[PDB]
This record gives structure tokens, sequence and C-alpha cells, in this order.
RNA sequence: CAAAAGUUGACCGAACUUGAUUAUUUAGAGGAAGUAAAAGUCGUAACAAGGUUUCCGUAGGUGAACCUGCGGAAGGAUCAUUA
RNA sequence: GUAUCUAGGACUACCAUGGUUGCAACGGGUAACGGGGAAUCAGGGUUCGAUUCCGGAGAGGGAGCCUGAGAAACGGCUACCACAUCUAAGGAAGGCAGCAGGCGCGUAAAUUACCCACUCCCAGCUCGGGGAGGUAGUGACGAAAAAUAACAAUACAGGACUCAUAUCCGAGGCCCUGUAAUUGGAAUGAGUACACUUUAAAUCCUUUAACAAGGACCAAUUGGAGGGCAAGUCUGGUGCCAGCAGCCGCGGUAAUUCCAGCUCCAAUAGCGUAUAUUAAAGUUGUUGCGGUUAAAACGUUCGUAGUUGAACUUGUGCUUCAUACGUAUGUAAGCGUAUUACCGGCCGGUACUAUUACUUUGAACAAAUUAGAGUGCUUAAAGCAGGCUUCAAAUGCCUGAAUAUUCUGUGCAUGGGAUAAUGAAAUAAGACCUCUGUUCUGCUUUCAUUGGUUUUCAGAUCAAGAGGUAAUGAUUAAUAGAAGCAGUUUGGGGGCAUUAGUAUUACGACGCGAGAGGUGAAAUUCUUGGACCGUCGUAAGACUAACUUAAGCGAAAGCAUUUGCCAAAGAUGUUUUCAUUAAUCAAGAACGAAAGUUAGAGGUUCGAAGGCGAUCAGAUACCGCCCUAGUUCUAACCAUAAACGAUGCCAGCUAGCAAUUGGGUGUAGCUACUUUUAUGGCUCUCUCAGUCGCUUCCGGGAAACCAAAGCUUUUUGGGCUCCGGGGGAAGUAUGGUUGCAAAGCUGAAACUUAAAGGAAUUGACGGAAGGGCACC
């Protein structure tokens, strides 16, 4: 429940019941491989391509026009990340609070955030080395995490 | 997190008879709560229970009729032999008479009085009376 | 709540109660074993001693006597021991610095009566069994 | 031919002087505590608004209990209206 | 390599840098020989095992070694040490933890007896030897069996009884019951001893001729009589003395406890006392404790070890018979098919197989013990014997000497696939049963004997095709979690910049006068012409009122002027992504009010200490004045608090009702005017995340109470960690470790003691409110 800061709340989306539908959706699984395509390589993760995905164009769910699912298409057309989205956004948060830091010295909640956002890290970091999608001798080292952001 | 889900369904089934309900609504249907409420209903402590199924894990409302007073569940599954079966008959059930001790033996999921029958031993998995 | 209630846990479950049966009070003369330290004699059930002197230990309040003991220097260790003679009479049957059977006060460690802090009994004063004394059913020994 | 006493050297190594350390027991001027505790002297700290509400942390001070400062708490003497 | 019987760092030589541990290595302790087993309860268990059987060690100490098949032997030797002996003084010799003894020690342990007859061992051996073994004396460790009377009228009363008569009453009373140093009748064996038997011999028991009870004799005790706890308000003595007493308590001059006497009770050849141990003890608790207030939740959160982790992956059908009784259903097979390649007559034998945990059935392993069926040792504890028309001949076969559990546990077989982990096909294996090789590695048979030359065969393995039909291969997206997001936000959350506000002190001036401050009352203290007051003005440091809440935010500590910045965060919105990434956590890590410390600044008010003034019997206090460290800001240290919700954390459930902060949503609402509008406000409706109150359990509790302190049920089970075991001593002593230090974390015991404590009732219309009286 908020697994480092304790409010206790719900909120997500709620997929439907029905997998199959829509029939009226125009798009086919093809061009969506395609579009996929063209909007991944400009960079953005599957879940800023789902989003998009969603609204504009507008698909409901991709793994149901197409089967597979939004990550696993970018690697099956070359588009691999080299470090997935989630431990990226939170590097690319505690390199943020280890900047902020270096110049505000004397605050003790950016301290203490980064002591829990770095602790997710080696959790998360941990679990991509046993399902192998990171290599093994991988340790984020709070030095040169500032490069793998830009 | 939720650790045992057989137990809280055994906790919403005599939580809830003992203010005397009569429909229940488990979340979220082991295919081991299903076989237990199958024995539970060969001995008519239960209703016609239906799976209001989602591509989920499963929603069981459960119908209760009044007849039952305890369905607990033995965490951990205790390695149950045959000989020391009559160890737990003696505590778990109030009477030599009546009540149930629901074991998984490897040939299905049995209450004593059928694997005392069968000749099976296994892991204790609850009881009710 | 508690116990460590897995199946895999039987490490926790005799390490903790392993360091938990310190706390109980008269399971700490198994664990340090205080007996050939704090007990007069080295752990044994009965002492002869040779008496030393007539201790006339006043009574605790709130009752008035006085009870009329006995300060043994033993053979075994050279400890001491305040004794006690019970029945009244026999301090008559002392005749002092003659060897003494004193034995336990029957409350395992702990002064019994209104007697303060005093944790003997005479039983045998001159190995003539002062139970058949009192009635003198032997003769005390006199020469 | 064989072979004793003797003998050279490696080995096993008692034992004893030392040096150490370990585990125990113990002596001691003085000093400073605990308990017995009943009857001593002085005060009256706490329990009632115990006559300065009581306690907690810390810090200084005082014959003694204790007193004072800063921050807590109610186990309070207020479960608080009263526009 | 050497050595040994042999492996081996066993040892030497060179060379490698390894091994081990929080799943407890290493060191320490042991009043430690290990096991069989013993003690004790319903289970679960604690405790014990020096001791007869098995394994091991040792022969005063350590070391050494000969003979041998076997000994690092000690009823072999060799030293040395210790202890000790005979010595004519030169020398010589010692080893009972074998038996029986002696000294010691201690609370604590038998006779310097007999025998190889038994069991078996030994030699050359049928014979010899064997204080092994057996007999005996000693022997209330222990366990069993059982002697202290039995019977009879009167008896002396109770009672029925027949009956008079009945709140009475007696007699015919009597099955009875007792009392009867009344009367008897006396029934028998401890004695008792011929002779037997038993035995190596002898004794003991069993048989036994003779001998053996009116109690005085053949003569039971040991503890107690307040309660616990069975059983005298009996008499005398003693008067807080003597004593009793496990506990609670008796005795202080009429003792239901003391000293006795009478009585009485409990067990009884047994009983008391001590220490030990077990059960009582759900007071060590896995079953099974407790932690708001009784002892007990770390200040906070992070977090490895560890423990624990959602769902999903061959299930009932369909037909039959066996099968309970038209039916039922528990049956096996057919049939949504590796119900499996072959040969045999549905049938043997074969060819032929993802594990693990758990479970079924087996094997394997000494008895004794234990559980125990069999068996009249006179019964019994034991024992492993023993039965039997044989009645008049015995030939008279056998029951036997079981069977499972402590020989738990590991380990080994086998049945099962529920539960539970692991395992596949995604920088590549979907296959081909395969004529198969488009690799080549070959490999042995026939070339009688044997190969140079090479094919079949290719037993083969690995390339190998484009012999690629391939449904070709990727479970759901948990009201788990992390992540993203015009998002829309919201908040005394955090840091730094920016500024504001009155007020306080001070200082200036201007004016006015002499009193001003303070107290219950004073005084210390300030002030002549100018304090205090008024007034405008300057400088300062501190603090953020009112708004102000049962309002928010924060991990806890804590957090309020404006604004700019700065990274952060919960919630909601989400047909976004990832797909178990989770829970909780020893060690460890960060944060930590106040006080305090080190250095630097500042320094208004307040102000530990200090000094006064009072007050008081005293006052090193409260009250009053002066102020110093401190308070404040950056730099670190400290690491605690009633750090409190005296309530760890994650998850689910079990009820209302009222508010109430965020966010969402519908007005089939008002209202704002920019306009009927639209943004904004309000009201109504619903929903998340909640929080706070009440109402109640129709749940719990010792209660006060608690919507969790509930579902802790009836010997209960959602995970996980920390903690408690009568009160003191004592957070002390000592060791380690951290600190500049103050101190912090770890942390006892000797000793003491029977209560200490929790919650609640009733006692003060006894120094507390609110009432209400009267001339003690």
């Amino acid at each position: 429940g908020r697994m480092h800061a304790p409010g206790k709340g719900i909120s997500q989306s709620a997929l439907p019941y029905r997998r199959t539908v829509p029939s009226w959706l125009k798009l086919n699984a093809d061009d969506v491989k395609e579009q996929i395509k063209k909007l991944g390589k400009k960079g953005l993760t599957p879940s800023k391509i789902g989003i998009i995905l969603r609204d504009s164009h507008g698909v409901a769910q991709v793994r149901f026009v197409n089967g597979n699912k939004i990550l696993r298409i970018m690697k099956s057309v070359g588009l691999k990340p080299d470090i997935p989205e989630d431990l990226y956004h939170m590097i690319k948060k505690a390199v943020a609070i280890r900047k902020h830091l270096e110049r505000n010295r004397k605050d003790k909640d950016g301290k203490f955030r980064l002591i829990l956002v770095e602790s997710r890290i080696h959790r998360l970091a941990r679990y991509y080395k046993t399902k192998s999608v990171l290599p093994p001798n991988w340790k984020y080292e709070s030095s040169t995490a500032s490069a793998l952001v830009a | 997190v939720r650790m045992n889900v057989l137990a809280d369904a055994l906790k919403c089934i005599n939580n809830a008879e003992k203010r005397g309900k009569r429909q229940v609504l488990l979340r979220p249907c082991s295919k081991v709560i299903i076989k237990f409420l199958t024995v539970m209903m060969k001995h008519g402590y239960i209703g016609e229970f239906e799976i209001v199924d989602d591509h989920r894990s499963g929603k069981i409302v459960v119908n209760l009729t009044g007849r039952l007073n305890k369905c607990g569940v033995i965490s951990p599954r205790f390695d149950v032999p045959i000989n020391d079966i009559e160890k737990w008959t003696n505590n778990l059930l109030p009477s030599r008479q009546f009540g149930y001790v629901v074991l998984t033996t490897s040939g299905g999921i049995m209450d004593h009085e059928e694997a005392r029958r069968k000749h099976l031993g296994g892991k204790i998995l609850g009881f009710f009376f | 709540m508690g116990k460590p209630r897995g199946l895999r846990t039987a490490r926790k479950h005799v390490n903790h109660r392993r360091d938990q049966r310190w706390a109980d009070k008269d399971y700490k003369k198994a664990h340090l074993g205080t007996r050939w330290k704090a007990n007069p004699f080295g752990g044994a059930s009965h002492a002869k001693g040779i008496v030393l002197e007539k201790v006339g230990v006043e009574a605790k309040q709130p009752n008035s006597a006085i009870r009329k003991c006995v300060r043994v220097q033993l053979i075994k260790n050279g400890k001491k021991i305040t004794a006690f003679v019970p029945r009244d009479g026999s301090l008559n049957y002392i005749e002092e610095n003659d060897e003494v059977l004193v034995a336990g006060f029957g409350r395992k460690g702990h002064a019994v009566g209104d007697i303060p802090g005093v944790r003997f009994k005479v039983v045998k004063v001159a190995n003539v069994s002062l139970l058949a004394l009192y009635k003198e059913k032997k003769e005390r020994p006199r020469s």
C-alpha cells in the first residue's frame, strides 16, 4: 500500500471485460506496428505511446488489436531501450534530487527522499537482473548516474 | 499483501455467518476454494455458490444456509500422515460425532472421514463444524 | 500477531525459547547454577558442622519471641551457617562446639517463620537424632 | 661367521627452569552504596486543587527530601457550548 | 615422494591461495563418557542416563617400548615426576578405577566367607584353571505377597419387630449392633523341632512327628486435630514468655494451633524430614500465554540476513456392467485417443519413462526395556516355562518363546500428483517417426590364416536440407506493486532567496507635571524640575497574533507574513506502461523536540545559576527586582522524552449516523454578471482516499472501555518483527563499544521479600467546586 510512503489509497485504470471488442475500429494490426515505429522513433516510452495511441488515433488497448504488448512490439522492431522505463524515471528522479541537493544542502527531506528512491532502484535494479533484461555486473552508481538520462 | 487466499474466504463465511447473512461475496476464487466449498456442499453446510467470473482472478458469490459454525484454516499446511490424523480430530473437531477436517491428500481434496476410508494422508487445509 | 508462524521457522522458535528461559526465575538454577557459589553447602542435601555459638535470634515483627538458634561452621567447606534448633528446650542438648548435622529448612532457600533470614535446621547433634530427645526416646550423650 | 659393552646422528620426548596468557579463589588502609528498620534527630517532598497541579527529558543548584530554567505529556484540577 | 597394514598434509619437497562462518564458524562453560534407556502428564513436553547391554577411554602422572597374529599392555618392561617401602648404606623394589578388606573424604555406600556344581571362557585339554560366574552372611535403595484375631448365648443400650398406646409410653422386643481385663467355644502359624528335601556342600523357602495365645499375651507405629486439609470451641499448665507455623497466622493471664492429658484422624510394616526432579504451570505457552491502563510495541522510517508471498496449466461428462436397492451409485471399461513400440494366450514376457518437498506401502537394523497375545510360578511382582485319555500302562504332542513401538532420525525401494517450489520456445530448437550424412567419428564380421585397396554395414555421435504440414512459438493485467500522464490539482510538507507586521527594549527630541514600577501587603528598583506618561523619530534582535479549527501537511521529530525560486509528495482521474517486481525485517543506515557541548557571529524580551527584597519558626523555595550561561543564525557533534494513541507493521471482513479535508461525478439546483449564458460560488445526488464525533453490539473485556483493544471460537493458525515472566536490589556492579565531555547503547548477581501492582464499589453537602439550615 504505497510501499515507501504510508498513504493507503487506491486508484487505477479499470479494463472492461470484452477483450475482443471493438469491431468498428478501422485500424488493423499492421499499421500500429508501423505507427508504434513511427512514434517510438521519437524516443517516447511505451507508456507515452499508449496514451497517444489511445486519445488521438484512438485504439483502446494494443494487446487486443495485436498479439503482443507495446514494449514487446518495440523489441521486435529493434527499438529496445538500454534501461527500461521504470528504472529510467526512478533514476531520472534520483538524479534531480542529487542535483538540487549539491546546491541546496541543509534539506533533510530531499536527503530522506533520495534514500527512499535509491532504495526503490536497488530493488528494481535487482528484479531486472534475475529476469536478465539488464545484464549482471550492473550496480547503479550514484556518481555516474547523471550521464544516463540525457 | 494478501498472503493466504484460502483463509479469507473462511473468515468471510464465518464472519458473515455470525451476523446471519444469506449470501456472501468472496474474492478472489482459488480452485482450492471451490474444492473446499464442494466439500462443505456435500454435507449441506453451504448453499449453491456461483462463481462470477472476471478475467482477473475470479469472484464467488456463495449462498449461505445457517447450519455451520466455524470454517477455519490451518496455516501453515502441516504435513498430516494418517497416524497423526487422529490427533487433529480431537482438537479441531468438537465431537467424535460430527464435524470435518479438510485435508489435501494427493488423491484429491477430501475430508478426514474420506481419507480415513481411502487410507490416504496428506497436508491439512482447514476444518468446519 | 507475534509468533513466526511459518512452516520453516523452527530455528526461530527454538532460539527464542533458548534465549527466553533465562527469564524463568526458577530455571536460572539450571542455567547459571549458583548452587556451588551461594549455597552454604556445595549443593548437597544435609551438612555436618561444628557449633560455634548459641545465637538468640530475636523474632521479627509482629511476633515477639526469641528463636534460640545456633551458628555453625561446617567441616565440608568452611562456610558459615546460622542453623536452628526447634521444639522448646534442646539448647540444653547442644553441649557447645560439638558436631551437628544441620539440614535444609523446607522453603528451599528462604527463612520460614518469624526467623529473619536463617535458612537451616539442626536434625542431629552428636549423632542422637533430636526428634528422639523431646520424648528422650534415646539417651543424651553426656559423658 | 655371528655378536656384546661402547658409540655417531636423526627421531619420539618425559622433566625442570623461565617468559607468558587463560580460568578461578582470595587479602587490603580508605572510600562509596544497598538492605535490616522496629523506637532516634531535623524538616513535609507525594497522595485532596496535599496547600507552588503531578510526572517526563536534560541542565544547573541546594542540609535533606527537593527547587528552578527550556521542550513535552494528562496518567488533570478542563472530554466544552457560551454566535 | 616417503612412511604405514592401508587411504590420506600422515610427513617432507616445490607450487597454487585457498578453506570456514549470522543456516552460529572460532573461542569459552560443563557438578559432559555417547547410546540403549529411566522419571513423570490426556496430548505436546520437560528432567535424567557413573552404573549390569553396546561402543569408548584409563589403570598415581605424562612419555617410551619390547614379545606378538593382536598391546603404544601397565596383575609387560623402561625412564622421569609425585608418593612411598625394605636397607648391614653397597643396593633393591612399589602401583586394588580386579575380590574381600584398611585409611581418608564426606550428608552418602556390604563379609579380608564358600564353590567351579551353573553360565561360559581357557591349555597340550572330556578331567586342569577361572574370588568371571555361582552360593552364602550384611542389607526398610527398591518391588511383590500378606500376621496381629475368628466364632458363640448372656450382656448392655439403639433399632425394626408383636402390641399397648400414640406430639408421650412400655412390653412380646431382638437378623441386628457395640460393650463386656464380662464368660466362653478357643480357630490357627510366628515360634518350635525330629527327620526330610533343596545344595558342590550347607543354609533359606515348601513339606514337616513333637511343641505353640484369655490377652497382661505371640502386646504397630508414625504424623496430626484453626484454615488450606480428614479430624475436640476436651481438661490442666504457660501468659508476646516458652513456643508453634511451608503459606495465611496463633501465645500479649476464659490458647479450636503453644506444654501436656483425655480424645480423635489419616495412611500402616510403614511413616516423617531435607535437597533434587516432574505434574500442578495456558507461571516458558508449537498445540497454548501476555504487551491501551496490571510486566511488556524500538522515537522514526529505510533495509540486507531470515521468515512469508495473489490467480491461472486435463475436469466432470457420455454408454455399459459388475452394485446399493422401480431405483441408487461407491464400482471397471468404451468413448474429447502416446488407455503407450513387440511377440505370445482379453491374457505372460519384453521394448520402452521433467524432477523435488510431502505422502502410501515395503526392505534394512542386537537383545534388555516398553506396548503386549499366549502360560494358574499356591496368587502376585516376576518367569519362559509348560500341557497331556496317561487315572491302571505316560512315549506325551507340542503351545511356545508371538506381535508391533522407544532401532526416534537419516538413508534406501514403491504407489499418488492434491498442495508446494523449480523447469522449458524470444541474440533461435517449432519439428521430422526419419529411406537417414548434404558431418564423418568409423567399429567389428565375412574375405580359411592376414592386412595394402573400399563399400555394404554405416549400432554410433555430431554439421545437415530451402524432407519449413508446423494454429509455429510470449497466461491474466490482482480493488498487488512500481512507473507514466492537456492531467486537474491540493497542503502551517522541505530548502534558499525576498519582504511585511504590530509590539518589545533602547535612544533622540518636544511638552507636562512628581511620583512611577510591583505585591495579598511591602521592599529591593527607577526618578526633579522631568522618570513615568504623551508624541513624532532612529537602531536592534526575537517572535509570526487575531483569522484558528477536533482544519490540513509530514516518516516521526515537527511545520503559520508576502513573493520569487527549488527539487519532493499523498490523494483522485486514467479501456497508459511493466508483469510479481511483493510483505516484514537480526545486523546495518539516515532523521531525531528540549537541554547540553566545540568553534563563529550576533545579542530584544525571557531567563538554570548568582546577588538582592520579602515571606516564614527557618526558606539556599514559591512571590518581587537585577542579570549571567542559555535562548537566536550558520558549522558540526549528542541520540534522548509522558519521543503517548502509554496502542508495531502489511491484508481481508463485521453497522449505523452525523459532520468533515482533497479529488471525481450528476443537477432532473440556485446564484454571480460578461449575458439567460460561459469560467466562480452555493445547494442537492453519488463515489473514492479518508479523518473526527456520536449512537450502539444485537462482538470483546477484570473493568474503565474499544468499530477495534472485534472475527484472539470451544485447547486456535492471515503473514512478520520487537518485547514481558512476583516485587525489590537496579538500569545498579563489572567487561565491551560509541562521545570533547555530559553521557548513550548493551547489563548481572549475591542478598532481601509476600505481597507489590490494575480497574471498579462504598465510606469526607477531612482543608475542591455548586447547594441548603440553627445564636451549643
